[PDB]
């Protein structure tokens, strides 16, 4: 019956307390914190074997584990150092047999501490309009969007067409890509492509919106810059299709 | 490490383990975030099927292998080791390296082609785009810091039965002509 982690992002400033949730209600007595970087494995940083037992792991971070509650197991940094970026994944497992074990995850929270909050950006975004060109040759018209210069890495884009959500026809980069590879700090691009027949591009009465929603500052977060506060927001780029 | 297949063809993941243990499984990671357990297969079993999921594990030299049988667009993900041993009470599982593989589909007809879109808001900003090429295409990354290269992505227009490869490439210099980006 699932098992859910809040919140799926989160970026925040050095020196700040972190609680991670995660639930799950089909009762299971073993639950588990995995955390795993962008190198690619995942390694063991706390157990519980039920209310009122937690337990090291593998590998020893400066997080705190509780469970109070069979459902719970929730998860606290207590201070949020760079150090800490990575994601944090959890648990669950049963204690009787017949396709016996196995571990139920959740889908985790991604999380990134930053030192200079003054590095976070929100995205530009901007949609290309299908080639004249593709659409002689092919009856179809394909759409790109483009967000370019955010960080950190945590955004999610989606396409709407007349003011519903569409998934038949797009593409979307499996990963960001670095604007300045070479560089730490470096901040992101990512494109997605959204096709359809030609004569539904060629309806001048069709709207076209790209939007992305970026994960980045809170509403108090501490900023003394001119810019303004890189908050989590949501940037869009529309357009309309072209009578010919 | 990584692996690239047409959907339909097989594949065979391959995995090793130092201290030995019980139980042996399989599982597969979705977009970077949620795992699923796929197959479990004790210390006293050579072989296992789960419909398409075929695997292999001797304790003789402390491998396993998973064989997936014609293959899916869905089958895409990355697969991930994981032994499991313990003293009784515990059952510590652990995890191994991780393998993505991708699965692409037949293309039907192919039209190779690359155009420029321009920017619906007035600017003098451009894409490129390389679509509808076959799926035995290589994308090379630029060699060329100011010119952008996305990795290959595939579409699905369902209601036409029809699917197409694309991939996007941009950059910030001034008079930038697709004519060659892109070009192998």
């Amino acid at each position: 019956a699932d098992i859910y982690q809040t919140p799926r992002y989160l970026v925040i400033g050095t020196g700040k307390k972190i609680t991670l949730e995660c639930s799950q209600t089909m009762g299971h007595d073993k639950m588990y914190w995995y955390q795993q970087d962008p190198g690619m494995e995942l390694h063991l940083i706390h157990y519980s074997y039920g209310v009122n037992s937690t337990e090291k792991g593998d590998l020893s971070s400066e997080s705190t584990v509780s469970r109070i509650r069979t459902e719970h197991f929730p998860l606290t940094l207590e201070s949020a150092r760079p150090s800490h970026t990575s994601q944090y994944l959890c648990a669950s497992s049963e204690s009787r047999t017949g396709i016996n074990y196995g571990y139920t995850f959740g889908s985790g929270t991604r999380l990134t501490v930053v030192e200079d909050l003054n590095k976070v950006f929100p995205p530009e975004v901007a949609v290309f309009e299908p080639s004249e060109a593709e659409i002689s040759h092919t009856q179809k018209a394909t759409l790109v969007c483009l967000a370019t210069g955010f960080y950190p890495d945590h955004v999610e884009l989606s396409w709407w067409v007349n003011g519903k959500e569409v998934h038949s026809g797009v593409c979307t980069d499996p990963q960001p890509l670095k604007e300045q590879p070479a560089l730490n700090d470096s901040r992101y691009a990512l494109s997605s492509r959204l096709r359809v027949s030609a004569t539904f591009w060629q309806d001048p009465r069709n709207h076209f919106r790209c939007q992305v929603q970026f994960y980045g500052l809170s509403e108090n977060d501490e900023w003394t810059q001119d810019r303004a506060k890189p908050v989590t927001q949501i940037v869009s780029a529309e357009a309309w299709g072209r009578a010919d | 490490q990584a692996l690239s297949i047409q959907e339909g063809e097989n594949a065979t993941m391959n995995c090793s383990y130092k201290t030995s243990i019980n139980n042996l499984q399989w599982y597969r990671q979705n977009s970077g975030r949620g795992l699923v357990h796929l197959i479990l297969i004790r210390s006293n079993e050579r072989e296992k099927h789960s419909g398409r999921l075929r695997v292999t594990l001797d304790t003789s030299k402390k491998s396993s292998s998973l064989l997936i049988t014609a293959s899916r667009a869905a089958d895409t993900a990355s697969y991930f080791c994981a032994p499991f041993d313990r003293g009784s009470t515990l059952g510590r599982l652990y995890f191994g390296r991780g393998t993505q593989l991708t699965v692409w589909p037949d293309i039907q007809n192919p039209d190779p082609a690359v155009y420029q879109l321009r920017d619906s808001k007035s600017s003098d900003k451009s894409v490129c785009l390389f679509t509808d090429f076959d799926s035995q295409t290589n994308v090379s990354q630029s060699k060329d810091s100011d010119v952008y290269i996305t990795d290959k992505c595939v579409l699905d227009m369902r209601s036409m039965d029809f699917k197409s490869n694309s991939a996007v490439a941009w950059s910030n210099k001034s008079d930038f002509a697709c004519a060659n980006a892109f070009n192998n």
